[PDB]
């Protein structure tokens, strides 16, 4: 979608998987604000939104 | 016949799977 148009998408109910993201070794910027990405597999919120 | 449901707002999760007795509690969500 455009930048006026941004898309969004709720995720709940399943098992997320942040490090083959965290591996895939091929995007460019990476930045979390406020929790360590390679801890966040070891935390649990109540929905996500992308 | 299928008339109640006029809407299509936020939702959240979905589930889809003598006499009938049964108990229905709601505690904690
Ligand atoms: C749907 O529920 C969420 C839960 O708080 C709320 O933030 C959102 O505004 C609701 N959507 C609409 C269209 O009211």
């Amino acid at each position: 979608a455009s930048v006026y148009a941004w898309n969004r998408k709720r995720i709940s109910n399943c098992v997320a998987d942040y490090s083959v993201l965290y591996n895939s070794a091929s995007f460019s910027t990476f930045k979390c604000y406020g929790v360590s990405p390679t801890k966040l597999n070891d935390l649990c919120f109540t929905n996500v939104y992308a | 016949e299928f008339r109640v449901y006029s809407s299509a707002n936020n939702c959240t999760f979905e589930y889809v799977s003598n006499l009938r007795e049964f108990v229905f509690k709601n505690i904690d969500g």
